[PDB]
């Protein structure tokens, strides 16, 4: 079950542009947006570079 | 982003490409101002480098509408959009004497070592200003005269 | 033991607490036992030297293999014993069994006597279950010889890869690399991983 | 130097590794090595190898050697190394702070040392602690001393940020707590078929909130969605037919 | 190894100054002066006497070399032990004598040849003022200014020697009674006294940061309030935009008001009166009430 | 006073004890003039807690 997993490990937990967009999209009564790139990954590279 | 990574890579930086990565430079020891609790100008906080406070808004107050996205200021240089990219721009320190790093010094075994072909204890010698290490001779000068 | 340390233990490939020895030629069978520790001999069929051991009598001689094939029946010396069977009572050691035996018998060993703890308890997974981790352990070589190869003599380096440059500095009048198949615990073989 | 002032020159410090590197060709070794290689006497010939496995790395990458002397350090963004005010007054910082301010200091001053002029023990120390500084930056405890600011506890360094269990790649493989999520006591009910379960009304009222909120206007109960959510949170008698 | 090692051993390693060495100084930086002058005045005019002439000086020169760099290293073992007693509290020891160097050099220059008294106290007296100046401006991670640091300093330093003479805990509001005599100015200067504490000294969990859900929500709210006023006009909307300002937001002067509306002659606070019964379309519908709420 | 008399039934969410800090000091929104201007009702000093 990939999406399920990435959906848990990333907007509902640590993304917070996924959590708002998600909650809008739900209140707004339109298809909750396909899971991307976590905002986690930029910081790891900021951190590594 | 495009969401199709191959597969990632890793490598070393360069001076010519961590200037390329910044946007300022720190000059100046001090973070944020002490009585108004606003960044101070051209330290590890200030608005100018690294980003506005709150979203869409400088630092002297010319403008906080929202209608000027990606403007400049001309009165203190900060450039109005989302506070978000507070954390992804990156500054830059120029050092007057270039400093190794540790990564490459200190593990075992040392790569600048194996490189420069060196006992680890005397390169450690050379880093810090313990002994002096012979860089180049000029040997046509020498057998000439 | 019998219990979960024996399970873990085996995926460690940890040598075991019994250790007792197989076979390492084919040869036959040459007891003397001292009170305090009995010494083993094995006279090879081949030729050449016979192999000799200096076991504790606090084991227990094992089963021989005889034609009646009674496992009743201890070893009694004076016998032609097959190779890389069992001398005494208690657990082979495994990477003397790959040593001896190959990458595969070495596997068979191992799916076996892990799957013989869980029939005792009354469990049963099917053997794919276990071959599929024994297959992550049993997949690397370390390498006696460097020769004309760029990595260096006793390096744990993958199996296929080493095949391919073994081959490609072949291809250039280059000399070989001599590599043998090792086995790895579950967790010193995920340490060496390559991403 | 002053017999032969004009035959050689060199340099105490990390700024003579540098012109020793750049004078360096990695070509030129490689070859050597791996004659050595190629000859007999294997024991002192391994030594070899291990230097030719590290110099050859830097001749396949197109990667220069250069880029190990630094002649700039990047600041991380000032958000990963936060100082916010806390609820009572209170500053409370990140201890990169403190690195970084750091190795701004003692560069500026060296700069305006060499700018009046000094002596060579002077300019030789300074040129030290930057360093040493710029070195526990990096990472910390790793040469000598670690750096301690407050009561002689050592200092989170920026590879501090990388290791560890609550470093970076230990993140997301712990697991973390999430939303649309509860728990509660089960008891057994033979009545369900295989598929279905059983859910307290009550915890399937918070659950599912913001669904009850867009049906709720979309019903038009609630004049607005934001007047709506304060419907759910007074569980009035009209939610529970929407949220079957 | 360790850093204030090996630099203790640099400064030790030249002879420390005397009395014999008083003269051997006091000449050669009387000498280094003569050269500077001599040297200056060639240089200005940009006619310039032979260098073989000028070598003579050129060795004046490197004798003053020596008498600066080596009277240099006698006082830098008297900048450690001026180090030992500011090393404590607030920077690093090392830091500490490099502003000692650096303090030192200002202070070289600024030397008269012609008084003679010890060195400890004229050089002491040039030098901790820099030590105290430099340390006084980086050792707090939130720079202060000056007389906050001496105000600081006093009641620090009072208080320190208050609570253990007076045997009982320093009351909140006497020790401002000796100074500073205000209760509100207690809580003010505890709280510039107090430094930073670390995060990772979890910590920040606790804190929490709220506002994402109500600015999202104030968007939508921004959605509705623009959607609702529909049933005015243009005329009146355009002062409604204008000194309060819907989608543009400023308190603007009455003037500039008039003049990005197109309208001139103040025109637009006269038809301010006559529309403000259609502005209460909205009060007497009861649009907005749900907002403020 | 502030406080709920005694023995009246109370469903979550209530009020139980009214109290205000004073809110922190910044400027008053201009879109929140607006709002506030067309009703007139001013956000005071103080915050609800
Ligand atoms: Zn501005």
């Amino acid at each position: 079950a990939a999406y399920t997993l990435q959906e848990l490990l990333t907007i509902k937990s640590d993304d917070t542009v996924g959590r708002v967009k998600v909650y809008e999209a739900i209140v707004k009564g339109e298809n909750i947006p396909e899971p991307g790139i976590p905002e986690s990954f930029k910081v790891l590279l900021k951190e590594l570079q | 982003d495009v969401n199709f990574f191959d597969e990632l890579r890793i490598g070393l930086a360069t001076a010519e490409d961590i200037r390329q990565w910044s946007y300022g430079e720190v000059k100046k020891p001090e973070t944020i101002n002490y009585r108004t609790l606003k960044p101070e100008k051209d330290g590890l906080f200030c608005e100018k480098i690294f980003g506005p406070t709150r979203d869409w808004e400088c630092y002297c107050g010319k403008y906080k509408r929202v209608r000027f996205k990606g403007i400049i200021c001309e009165r203190c240089g900060v450039e109005v959009t989302r506070a978000k990219v507070r954390r992804e721009r990156m500054g830059h320190i120029e050092l007057a004497a270039p400093v190794t790093h540790i990564w490459y010094f200190k593990g075992v075994p040392s790569r600048l070592g194996y490189l420069l072909d060196l006992a680890p204890k005397d390169l450690e010698k050379i880093i810090y200003f313990a002994a002096y290490v012979i860089t180049s001779v000029d040997e046509e000068m020498r057998h000439n005269e | 033991t019998g219990g979960l340390p024996r399970v873990q233990e085996l995926f460690e490939a940890r040598v075991p607490r019994g250790k007792a020895p197989i076979a390492d030629v084919t040869g036959r069978v040459r007891l003397e036992d001292g009170e305090r520790f009995y010494k083993i001999t094995i006279v090879p069929d081949d030729g050449g030297e016979e192999v000799v051991y200096d076991k504790i009598s606090k084991r227990q001689r094992l089963r021989v293999f005889k034609h009646e094939d009674g496992s009743e029946r201890v070893l009694s010396d004076g016998d032609h014993v097959e190779v890389g069977q069992q001398l005494m009572e208690g657990s082979a050691d495994p990477h003397e069994v790959l040593r001896v035996q190959g990458p595969r018998e070495v596997q068979i060993h191992l799916v076996r006597e892990v799957q013989e703890v869980y029939r005792a308890q009354g469990v049963s997974i099917h053997d794919k279950h276990i071959e599929v981790i024994v297959r992550q352990m049993l997949r690397r070589v370390t390498i006696i010889d460097s020769g004309s190869t760029e990595f260096l003599p006793g390096s744990l380096i993958d199996r296929a890869e080493f095949e391919a440059e073994n081959r490609r500095v072949v291809a250039e009048g280059g000399e070989p690399a001599a590599g043998r198949p090792v086995l790895m615990g579950i967790t010193k073989a995920s340490l060496a991983t390559d991403s | 130097v002053d017999r032969y002032g004009e035959y050689f020159t060199g340099a105490m410090g990390a700024e003579s590794i540098q012109k020793l590197i750049e004078n360096f060709d990695i070509d030129a070794e490689a070859e050597s090595l791996r004659d050595v290689i190629r000859n007999g006497k294997g024991q002192k010939k391994l030594r070899a190898l291990k230097r030719l496995k590290v110099v050859a790395a830097f001749q396949q990458s197109g990667n220069s050697p250069m880029g190990m002397v630094l002649d700039a350090v990047p600041v991380i963004p000032p958000e990963l190394r936060p100082m916010v005010q806390l609820d009572g007054g209170r500053f409370a910082t990140s201890d990169l702070n403190d690195l970084y301010r750091r190795v701004i200091n003692r560069n500026n001053r060296l700069k305006r040392l060499i700018d009046l002029g000094a002596p060579e023990i002077i300019v030789n120390n300074e040129k030290r602690m930057l360093q040493e500084s710029v070195d526990a930056l990096f990472d910390n405890g790793r040469r000598g001393r670690p750096v301690t600011g407050p009561g002689n506890r050592p200092l989170k360094s920026l590879s501090d940020l990388l290791k560890g269990k609550q470093g970076r790649f230990r993140q997301n493989l712990l697991g973390k707590r999430v939303d649309y999520s509860g728990r509660s006591v089960i008891v057994v009910g033979p009545q369900l078929k295989l598929h279905q379960c059983g859910l307290p009304k009550l915890m399937a009222l918070e659950l599912f909130k913001p669904f009850v909120m867009k049906r709720l206007v979309d019903l038009n109960h609630a004049q607005n969605i934001k007047s709506a959510k304060r419907m759910v949170e007074r569980q009035r008698p009209q939610v529970w037919d929407v949220l079957e | 190894a360790d850093s204030v090692r090996a630099y203790l051993k640099q400064i030790g390693k030249v002879a420390l100054l005397n009395a014999e060495e008083e003269v051997e100084l006091a000449k050669r930086i009387e000498a280094g002066l003569y050269a500077t002058q001599l040297m200056t005045e060639l240089s200005e005019r940009g006619e310039k006497l032979p260098a073989a002439q000028r070598r003579d000086m050129m060795w004046i020169c490197r004798d003053g070399d020596r008498a600066k760099n080596h009277l240099l290293e006698a006082n830098l073992r008297l900048v450690v032990s001026l180090a030992k007693r500011y090393t404590g509290r607030g920077m690093a020891f090392l830091d500490l004598i490099q502003e000692g160097n650096l303090g030192l050099i200002r202070a070289v220059e600024k030397f008269d040849y012609t008084k003679g008294y010890k060195f400890s106290t004229y050089a002491t007296w040039w030098i901790r003022q820099a030590i105290t100046r430099a340390m006084a401006d980086q050792a707090r991670t939130i720079r202060i200014p000056v007389h906050m640091v001496e105000v600081i300093n006093k009641l620090g330093r009072i208080q320190r020697e208050l609570l253990q003479d007076l045997g009982r805990e320093p009351t909140p509001e006497e020790l401002a009674k000796e100074m500073d005599i205000t209760p509100e100015k207690v809580l003010e200067i505890q709280q510039y006294a107090r430094e930073p504490i670390s995060l990772d000294q979890q910590l920040g969990d606790f804190i929490e940061d709220s506002v994402a859900v109500d600015a999202v929500s104030f968007t939508l709210l921004q959605d509705q309030l623009q959607s609702v006023l529909d049933t005015l006009s243009e005329r009146e909307a355009g002062v409604v935009r204008l000194r309060f300002g819907l989608t543009d937001g400023q308190p603007r002067t009455l003037d500039e008001i008039g003049q990005v509306y197109g309208v001139t002659r103040e025109r637009i606070r006269q038809i301010e009166s006559k529309t403000m019964s259609k502005l209460r379309h909205p009060s007497r519908s009861q649009v907005l009430r749900d907002y403020l709420d | 006073r502030g406080i709920v008399r005694i023995g009246a039934e109370v469903r979550d969410g209530d009020i139980l004890v009214g109290k205000v800090t004073p809110k922190g000091e910044t400027e008053l929104t201009p879109e929140e003039r607006l709002l506030r201007a067309i009703f007139g009702e001013k956000a005071r000093e103080v915050r609800d807690t």
